[PDB]
């Protein structure tokens, strides 16, 4: 994977690619790497798939849970806070590698996050095996005072260097906006540049090409009256 | 520790028609999760109308080819410019690998031309030297993948006729090298798309009477 | 312990066992019996870690004969099995795993059908015309596949398990001092004292 | 790989599967696992493809020099042994391969065994690779020495397809060789999957199996 | 050892035109041992279909466990599960799990029975899903189905010309994988009837 | 079989219009230790070929000998040694890729990476890369260690493709390598501001630049980063 | 990392660099290391960095709750907590803090506390992997009762050497002065402290 | 391979040595003669690992039927022995040692004595009235000492080696397919068919 | 070990402490470890004893007859001898050496020679399991053509910082003087270089 994450002016941006990977294979062209903790607190993983889904989950579980007890909205801080504090106690056992990105009462907030439970801030993270070549465009051209629409440029841009450089990213570009004052909005396929050409031949088969032993009827119906 | 092998990926393909031959590969050399390079040849040209690939470590790659490319020449200077027939050529190829049995060169060979009657011809390799002469045959990365597809549409496997419900087979027609290179477009398109060391470029090089022709085609980059 | 055979024919479920014992270089017995009665129309043969083997098979039975007192009712071969499976499948992740696989046969009295189970120590489960566990199956399968019908008598079904056990003794390097057969059928249990 | 050769009253039979595996990949659905070394002289393969040619192959020029050199063709004794020594020389250096060297001479139809350790055994009947086992439980039942022909034929035809079946990493096709006083003779490629039904159907074997 | 690959067996799941279909091989082995020619791997919890790849025993305890938790959601809420909830309780079984896990590659398809979409999903073994929309392989010959699914495939394909797709798939994929054959099984399901047809394929 | 003991990173490369350009820092480094300051591992041969090798630093002199020994030997009985037959980029790479891979053969490799740059008799450019493996390649962009992660990214979206090479010019190539030697002084552990860059033009010929500096660097903004999530002062 | 807390004529400094490595990758440039677990009472961290955030955190909460209760705790007292963490878990942590705070009673004192879980009380600290290069430098250079600007100078140069040396060091350096008259914090660019 | 037992009678040396060769799990064959003529008064059995066995017996015969040539004399049991044995002490320090065991038994017509030598792979040479290699003599050796008597005839030489394989049957593990006996005395050698 | 070589306005100064260690133990206290291949080129050696002694003699043997042949050799050709033993036995070798010496027409050079068998020619050198903890203070004190009692003062200082941090060195500190006026030997002992 390849994901950043890029303060502006008024907010933060995240984004993320869409390839998962089994080894040298691609398990799904079109995964979704930026997920929802909160309303306005999203964050993007790497590393083991299902521990960044899990741990996602349950920390946002418990930020609703806690959200709905303070009658506040939840931060990012005690996002980050649950976060390393579940991750430490396994020890880097729990893969997860995350960028968390969001807007709160007291701000727009962006942090990384390592499996074995460290935190750091920045105004521009990127994280996982595109991370170097997503690096390399955000500082040449990450600067103090971005506008909203240049942001997601930087972003989009840090991602598609993953997506053309590194083996263990590609597809599309997912990204998500969080302004303060406004809703979050998730750009899902935001870019779209790598769609499949049309193929020379169709393989669709004559009816009757496949040899067949036995055909039945299979009762997925419950039990039926009379 | 010293580790003397790599892997540079990539993936070979070749198929044999009724009177041509293909060799197609990928031009992408990789090394773990970075690009080497998008556009560098694999499959050869190596003379007497015998094309070669050496697919998997690369400078093994490149020292067989050369080695062979070699053992053609001297061919020639010893046996009064006598061609080389495909047979022939793969028999040497199998006592070149066979020389370092216990320090192997680590590529899948394939050779591709005309046998002596001008049919179609190609033979794979294994790293250590066995040899065999085949219609269809993918090697490398996505060699698992590409030939089951090869097995259903050039071998028609597991394809039966219409009506006779798996009585009768479907009949082995053989295929135009038009028919060929739609196949082998399809392959490492498809090859492509589920394997992250495939893409950048596709040549291919089709072996006929006249001599050896190429073509090149774009594949995705990421 | 090593050779277990088992053959659904008919209208019986037949099991062969071997009789070895070893321990270190040395043939301790050459007359051991590798099976429990479950119930009077459920036997379960044996074979795997020493010790473990005999613990898991009297536990097994234990738990059935418990079951048969509670509702005064004989379980089914597939009830049985799949009770067997659960504990093996338990046992499998625990600290210290029991090391043995087994075969179930028994006749079913509801269905009039005799049955054939193949349980290893991972708790993997299948019902099977004729089964084996080890390096048993290599040798006597081939036989098997070729002479098997389902409508043999139970003498065919002897007279094919002889078979069997002539080609381990001919091809196998391990000295199993022969076996002991057992006949489950709708008379329940019973064992040929010539073989 | 499933290998088998067999001698009785009209010569030695010799049936083999075809195919090849790199790991649990099926590499190859059909190769040679037969060499013919001359006319009257056999070799099967089982191991690694690579060292099962390049010696079988040397042994045939070997075999071959001999010819010339005496006017007569080698022994299958003196054949075996040639290759037997050569095993010796690289003698845990992890070479693997196991071949039956089968044909007729002098003495009548000649059958040996040989293995990467040197190991060297004159026999009636014998059976290599992975799948060995299965194929044995079919010749040793139903093994004579008065076979016919056709019968013999459709033994070690029948002992492959036995092993074919459960081994999985042997399969594909049976080539089937008879080796009498005038040569070798080839019977065919075999392919298991049709043979697999017409054996069933015909033999009323493998009734487990559905079809 | 690897316990992924002692049985063997795949499975694979396809989308059409208002239908979907999962099919898998019979196989179940003992490393190069075969032991079992109909051992099916694909189960079903009311009109929502469950293959399972990997560790046979994990498979027959997840099949019974899933069985289990059906039929109680089943009784609680008055109406069967559907797909998209049943994918969520599949990786959040497996997950609960996440340091000593199923050896399992599970496959789930099914329809809506009330928006009447077509679903299929995939996990690894420990429950990151993968939600695609053309299909999904598991199994010892994964590599090979993807590169058959991934050429003979084209999306809205009608049942009788999905079933010959996902057939020639798994069939050739399985002829390519020495722990894969002996059998197979095609399930062509639409929104209110399921037709299961057993395919005839080499016993090698 | 050895380890590296004093060692040089990334080496980074790239083709335009006319020529191709090269660029090296100039450090030495001793394991985590900045050990020496004044490291030059580009290497000319002649006026037409630049050679940059990263990796072990001892092996990088004995390479630095092997070369200088191949224009003396080349001279023997060679009246056309500064003419027609001088060495080429292509003469040099091939002969150094042999030694590579015939070390790699005899377990006892010659621990670097190696990127040879230059320009042929024809005007034609020549960049390509051989490493302790033997394994040679060659591409529009080439970099050895870090910087084939961080430069070639970079690199490549000036020249993406063989196409691009005509429409890039010495300005923008230089600017581009010199934008990639700053990135790889934020982000290489093992890197130096200093470094040496080289560029071999069809028309210019040679122009060999020492003592460079990396400029116009980005620090304001960590005077703002406080903490690692919860701390304000 | 490379780490030091100097004590002066006017309470105590404590100085870091910012760089954060992956093996030889930079993965953070601008960290910042002098962290606060009391008004004035911070430290410097060297090690794990999820060991010692953890371990910061917790004596944070520690601190926190015990002035609440009891009032302003010691500097000795903050490395005491520290100690008992890093003493009692030392088969699962990698921790070197140096701790540092501000007293109007005590004045400046400075507590290094290295992997064993040891305390050491001294009038200056150094920690981290580019310390090695400046044990010589530092003994040489440093006095008792210096003022704030020969302090600032004192770390400013010394940690100029140590980033020079350590690839594991560099970037820009922070530094944090605890007087009577509060807490503030500096920061010199690498054009500054490079020509040194 | 396995077994090998030898015991010096009155007027002769019998060795027996087990028929079986395995490779892997399979039996490969249950006729096989693990021994060389020497001379025609002298028999080497061996035992060892595969294929190392039959080139250092052969190659032992060729070195005695070059001196049996070269001298038209057959050397004495002691001394081909002691030859033997030296080749064997000479391999053990090699690059690559030749694992083989060997019983030696003769007939020195000079003397007109029956000879028994016991030489393992490292040379170390001993003289016995009876001997065995590998785990065959922890079977064998407490009924060879209850039983044996050096004016034994050839038939009570028999008599008392059935009842050492018959101990060897019912405690091995292993199933080594019965023996080859071989006499050999004054007459020179020659084979028990009926065993 | 501890071993320098300063290059200054008359020549070249080596300078050495005297402890050898097994382990923690000091097999040698009075070690001399400044040694004399040529006239006027000598080396520090730091590593395996045995491997720096057998190479110096060696070298010596290779210099004695370059002097038979072709005269006095000079100090870059007694480096060249050096690395070219390095460097072809760096797999059978442990050896650091520092190589100094003084011509009439070069003057004072020094020479290193790390692990691998690299050369680097510098102003000066320092090396040695002690030189880590003196790389900032030898950084920030050396001056190009300082006077002779300026850099004995430096060596003496530096050397006096190395031993007392590093374990492995200790002693007394060695000195030898190369110009053209010939070769002194100096010697410093602990009550003079410690109360620096
Ligand atoms: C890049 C693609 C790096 O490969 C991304 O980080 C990506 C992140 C991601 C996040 C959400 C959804 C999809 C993808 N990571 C993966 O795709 C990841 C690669 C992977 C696999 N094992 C890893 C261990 C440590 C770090 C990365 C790992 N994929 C997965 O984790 C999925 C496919 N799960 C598995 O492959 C399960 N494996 C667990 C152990 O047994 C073998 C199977
Ligand atoms: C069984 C199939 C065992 O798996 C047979 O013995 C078979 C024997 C055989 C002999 C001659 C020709 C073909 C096959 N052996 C193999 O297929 C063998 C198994 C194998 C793989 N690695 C091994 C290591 C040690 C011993 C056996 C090993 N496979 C091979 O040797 C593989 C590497 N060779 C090929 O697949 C040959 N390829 C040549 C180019 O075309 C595709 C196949
Ligand atoms: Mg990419
Ligand atoms: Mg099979
Ligand atoms: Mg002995
Ligand atoms: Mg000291």
């Amino acid at each position: 994977t390849t994901i950043v994450g890029v303060k502006f002016n008024n907010g933060v941006v995240i984004a993320a690619d869409t390839r998962s990977t089994q080894g040298p294979i691609v398990a799904d062209k079109n995964c979704a790497k930026l997920h929802r903790i909160s309303p306005k607190i999203w964050c993007a993983g790497a590393g083991t798939a299902a521990d960044t889904e899990a741990v996602t989950q349950l920390i946002g579980s418990n930020i609703e849970l806690h959200s709905l007890y303070t009658s506040r909205e939840p931060r990012v801080v005690s996002a980050l806070q649950m976060l390393k504090q579940h991750l430490f106690k396994y020890q880097g056992h729990i893969g997860a590698y995350l960028i968390v990105a969001g807007v709160d009462p007291t701000g727009s907030h962006l942090f990384s996050i390592h499996a074995h439970g460290s935190t750091d801030v920045g105004y521009y993270l990127s994280l996982g095996s595109g991370s170097l070549a997503a690096m390399a465009v955000l500082e040449s051209h990450w600067k103090q005072d971005l506008t909203k629409e240049e942001a997601i440029k930087l972003a989009s841009d840090a991602i598609q260097a993953g997506i053309w450089n590194d083996l263990g990213s590609g597809s599309n570009v997912d990204v998500c906006v969080m302004e303060i004052g406004k809703d979050a909005e998730y750009l899902r396929n935001y870019l779209t540049p790598n769609v499949r050409e049309e193929k020379q031949k169709s393989y669709k088969f004559p009816r009757g090409t496949t040899a067949v032993l036995k055909e039945s009827i299979v009762n997925i119906c419950d039990i039926q009256e009379e | 520790q010293f580790n003397p092998y790599g892997d540079n990926g990539g993936t070979i393909l070749g198929i044999a028609g009724e009177d041509f031959a293909v060799l197609a590969g990928d031009t992408r050399n990789i090394t773990d999760y970075s690009i080497n390079s998008r556009y560098e040849p694999k499959v050869f040209d190596c003379g007497d109308n015998i094309v070669m690939s050496a697919n998997g470590f690369a400078a093994d790659g490149d020292a067989l080819v050369k080695r062979f490319k070699n053992s053609v020449k001297w061919y020639h200077f010893d046996h009064n410019d006598k061609k080389l027939s495909i047979n022939s050529a793969a028999r040497n190829i199998q006592h070149l690998l066979y020389s370092r049995r216990f320090f192997p060169y680590y590529v899948y060979n394939i050779i591709a031309g005309l046998d002596e009657d001008g049919k179609g011809a190609v033979y794979s390799f294994d790293p250590v030297g066995s040899y065999q002469r085949e219609q269809c045959r993918a090697g490398g990365a996505a060699a698992s993948l590409i030939m089951p597809f090869l097995d259903n549409q050039v071998n028609f496997k597991n394809q039966y006729e219409p009506g006779t419900n798996g009585k009768v087979k479907k009949p082995l027609k053989y295929l135009s090298v038009e028919e060929v290179i739609k196949l082998v477009r399809d392959s490492f398109t498809s090859a492509t798309e589920r394997h992250i060391q495939v893409g950048d470029g596709l040549e291919i090089l089709i072996v006929t009477k006249d001599g050896v022709r190429k073509e090149f085609y774009e594949l995705k980059r990421d | 312990m090593d050779i277990i055979l088992g053959i659904r024919v008919q209208d019986s479920v037949i099991l062969a066992s071997s009789k070895a014992v070893t321990r270190g270089i040395s043939v301790l017995k050459d007359s051991d019996d590798k099976t429990r009665q479950l119930s009077p129309h459920t036997l379960m043969s044996f074979a795997g870690e020493a010790g473990d083997t005999v613990q898991f098979a009297e536990y097994i039975q234990a738990n059935i004969q418990l079951y048969s007192i509670r509702e005064d009712y004989e379980l089914s071969p597939q009830a049985v099995s799949s009770f067997v499976r659960q504990e093996l499948a338990k046992s499998i992740r625990s600290r210290r795993p029991y090391q043995v696989n087994v075969l179930i046969g028994g006749y079913d009295k509801k269905k009039n059908k005799p049955e054939l189970y193949q349980i290893d120590y991972l708790g993997t489960k299948v019902e099977l015309p004729y089964g084996a566990h080890g390096y048993s199956g290599f040798y006597t399968f081939s036989l098997l596949d070729h002479h098997y019908r389902p409508d043999m008598t139970t003498e065919e079904g002897l007279d094919l398990l002889k078979l069997c056990v002539q080609e381990l003794e001919k091809r196998m390097p391990m000295d199993f001092k022969g076996v002991i057969v057992k006949i489950v059928d709708k008379d329940g249990i019973r064992q040929v004292d010539d073989f | 790989t499933t290998t088998l050769a067999f001698k009785f009253q009209h010569g030695v039979i010799v049936a083999v599967d075809s195919r090849a595996t790199a790991g649990s990949y099926i590499s190859s659905l059909r190769m040679n696992k037969v060499i013919e070394i001359n006319p009257y002289l056999l070799g099967t393969m089982s191991g690694c493809a690579a060292d099962c040619q390049y010696w079988e192959r040397l042994l045939a020029k070997e075999c071959r020099l001999y010819y010339l050199r005496n006017g007569e063709r080698i022994s299958v004794s003196a054949a075996s042994k040639l290759l037997s020594n050569m095993m010796l020389q690289y003698r845990g250096m992890g070479l693997s391969m196991g071949s039956m060297i089968c044909g007729w001479d002098k003495k009548g139809p000649g059958l040996y065994y040989v293995d990467d350790n040197g190991t060297r055994l004159s026999g009636q009947m014998f059976s290599t690779g992975s799948g060995n086992t299965y194929a044995y439980g079919v010749l040793d039942s139903n093994y004579k020495w008065d076979l016919s022909v056709e019968d013999a034929l459709y033994l070690g035809k029948r002992s492959i397809l036995a092993a074919a079946h459960r081994d999985a990493y042997s399969g594909g096709s049976v080539n089937l060789y008879h080796v009498t006083e005038d040569g070798w003779i080839y019977h065919g490629n075999h392919d298991v999957g049709e043979l697999f039904w017409k054996v069933k159907e015909e033999e009323g074997s493998f009734n487990n199996v559905i079809g | 050892s690897d316990p992924s690959s002692i049985n063997g067996g795949i499975v694979v799941a396809m989308t059409g035109k208002d239908c979907v279909a999962i099919a898998c091989d019979l196989r179940l082995g003992s490393q190069s041992l075969g032991v079992s020619n109909k051992f099916e791997k694909i189960f079903h919890y009311g009109h929502v279909f469950l293959g399972i790849t990997g560790l046979a025993t994990d498979v027959t305890t997840l099949n019974e466990m899933f069985r289990y938790k059906t039929n109680l959601y089943k009784l609680k809420e008055e109406r069967a599960i559907e797909p998209e909830t049943f994918t969520q309780l599949v990786s959040s079984s497996l997950y609960e799990r996440r340091f000593g896990p199923y050896f399992v590659g599970p496959v789930v398809a099914g329809i809506n029975s009330k928006s009447g979409k077509p679903f299929i999903a995939g996990f690894d073994l420990i429950g990151c899903i993968d939600e695609a929309k053309d299909f999904i392989v598991s199994g010892t010959a994964s590599d090979q189905l993807f590169g058959m699914c991934e050429s003979l495939y084209e999306p809205n394909l009608e049942p009788e010309d999905l079933f010959e797709t996902i057939s020639q798939a798994l069939l050739n994929a399985a002829d390519r994988d020495a722990l894969s054959g002996w059998g197979a099984v095609v399930y062509i399901i639409k929104k209110d009837e399921v037709v299961k047809r057993y395919l005839k394929m080499r016993q090698d | 079989t050895q380890q590296p003991i004093v060692t040089g990173t990334s080496v980074i490369s790239m083709k335009y219009d006319n020529g191709v350009i090269i660029a090296a820092d100039n450090l030495g480094s001793y394991g985590s230790l900045l050990r020496f300051n004044g490291v030059e591992r580009l290497i000319p041969v002649g006026d037409n070929t630049v050679v940059g090798i990263s990796g072990d630093i001892s092996d990088m002199q004995h390479i630095e000998r092997l070369l200088k020994d191949l224009v003396t030997e080349n001279a023997y009985d060679n009246p056309l040694a500064d003419a027609e037959e001088a060495l080429e980029p292509s003469y040099i790479f091939e002969y150094l890729a042999t030694v590579m891979y015939q070390r790699r053969s005899k377990m006892n490799p010659l621990w670097n990476a190696i990127i040879v740059a230059g320009v042929q008799s024809n005007g034609d450019q020549f960049l390509r890369y051989v490493n302790l493996l033997g394994v040679t390649y060659s591409s529009p962009t080439l970099a050895t260690g870090f910087g084939a992660h961080m430069a070639n990214p970079l690199l490549r979206k000036v020249v993406d493709r063989e196409s691009d090479i005509p429409k890039t010019t010495v300005q923008v190539a230089e600017e581009a390598i010199v934008n990639a030697m700053r990135v790889l002084y934020y982000r290489d552990a093992r890197s130096s501001r200093n470094f040496s860059l080289a560029i071999i033009d069809k028309n210019t010929g040679l122009t060999f630049k020492k003592n460079l500096q990396v400029e116009n660097m980005k620090w304001d903004f960590a005077k703002d980063i406080k903490g690692y999530g919860t701390q304000k002062i | 990392t490379s780490i030091m807390a100097v004590t002066f004529k006017d309470g105590v400094i404590l100085g870091a660099d910012s760089r954060t490595t992956t093996g030889a990758y930079i993965a953070n440039r601008v960290t910042d290391k002098l962290t606060r677990v009391h008004d004035k009472i911070w430290c410097c961290r060297s090690g794990s960095a999820a060991d010692t955030q953890a371990i910061a955190d917790i004596v944070q909460y520690h601190l926190e709750l015990y002035t609440s209760q009891y009032g302003t705790p010691s500097t000795e007292t903050a490395a005491s907590v520290f100690k008992e963490l890093c003493y009692e878990n030392k088969d699962n942590l990698t921790a070197g803090i140096i701790v540092a705070g501000y007293d109007d009673k005590n004045k400046g004192e400075v507590y290094t506390i290295p992997l064993g879980g040891s305390v050491h009380k001294l009038p200056y600290a150094i920690a981290g992997s580019g310390s090695t290069f400046i044990y010589g430098y530092c003994d040489k250079n440093f006095r008792e009762n210096m003022s704030k600007e020969e302090t600032v100078d004192f770390i400013k140069h010394s940690l100029s050497q140590a980033i020079k040396w350590d690839g594991s060091s560099g970037g820009v350096i922070r530094m944090v002065v605890l007087t009577a008259a509060g807490v503030e914090r500096l920061i010199f660019y690498p054009d500054e402290y490079e020509q040194l």
